[PDB]
């Protein structure tokens, strides 16, 4: 996809993660589990809907009778409103199946980007407290209970507590 | 003429709207087919005929 994330620097989704649409896999000594991120997964529901509602909302509907009112010598007016009828569906059918083709290639790189976005939002609050593995995981260079992951997930990451534990941790690595 | 329904004779039909306070005035001395009953209409709005089995 355009933004690299899903199907690409990481590989596969969660069948797990059954609550949200991006979300995080914690792993420490209490023990492993999903959660879903909901500020980002409500966002892109609420972009999402509102792509639905305006593709459907914004087309205009009057009332129209159309029958077939022309008699065996009113051939020529006959041909005039066919030409009109089949040129409408022409036009109404080709922009609906590119609308559709169109906006279905959007919205997967949304998605795309919304995951991009989450995983820069993680790196940004953990910095050097934690490796990098480059398949969407961060390697914590300190102890990261539930109460930690908590805070990470939540966007309250206190960097400095940690601070020292990790280059302790980063510095020993050079051995 | 070609017979349909037995008859070779053909009757042909004519229409009009009769406004509020008008009058039709008929005067024809053979071959007349004379109304009897007529009809009241208001017309509001327009649609169209639709053909269907149902
Ligand atoms: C169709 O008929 C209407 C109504 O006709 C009236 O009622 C019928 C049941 C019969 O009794 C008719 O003889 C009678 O006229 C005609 O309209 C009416 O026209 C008359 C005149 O021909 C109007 O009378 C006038 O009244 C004014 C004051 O109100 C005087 O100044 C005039 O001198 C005259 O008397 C009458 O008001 C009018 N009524 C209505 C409701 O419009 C109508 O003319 C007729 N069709 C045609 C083609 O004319
Ligand atoms: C983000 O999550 C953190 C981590 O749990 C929350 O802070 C702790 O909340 C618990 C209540 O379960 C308290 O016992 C701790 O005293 C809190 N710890 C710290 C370091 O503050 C926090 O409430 C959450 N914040 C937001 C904005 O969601």
């Amino acid at each position: 996809g355009l933004f690299g994330a899903i199907a690409g620097f990481i590989e596969g989704g969660w069948q797990g993660m059954v609550d949200g649409w991006y979300g995080y896999h914690h792993s420490n000594e209490q023990g492993s589990g999903y959660a879903a991120d909901k500020e980002s997964t409500q966002k892109a529901i609420d972009g999402v809907t509102n792509k639905v509602n305006s593709i459907i909302d914004k087309m205009n509907t009057q009332f129209e009778a159309v029958g077939r009112e022309f008699n065996n010598l009113e051939r020529r007016i006959e041909n005039l409103n066919k030409k009109m009828e089949d040129g409408f569906l022409d036009v109404w059918t080709y922009n609906a199946e590119l609308l559709v083709l169109m906006e279905n290639e959007r919205t997967l790189d949304f998605h795309d980007s919304n995951v991009k976005n989450l995983y820069d939002k993680v790196r940004l609050q953990l910095r050097d407290n934690a490796k990098e593995l480059g398949n969407g995981c961060f390697e914590f260079y300190h102890k990261c209970d539930n109460e930690c992951m908590e805070s990470v997930r939540n966007g309250t990451y206190d960097y400095p507590q940690y601070s020292e534990e990790a280059r302790l941790k980063r510095e020993e690595i050079s051995s | 003429r070609s017979k349909v329904n037995g008859q070779s004779g053909r009757m042909e039909f004519f229409w009009t709207i009769l406004k509020p306070n008008d009058a039709i005035n008929f005067e024809s001395n053979g071959n007349f087919i004379a109304p009897e009953y007529a009809y009241k209409i208001v017309k509001k709005g327009d649609s169209t005929i639709m053909k269907s089995e149902l």
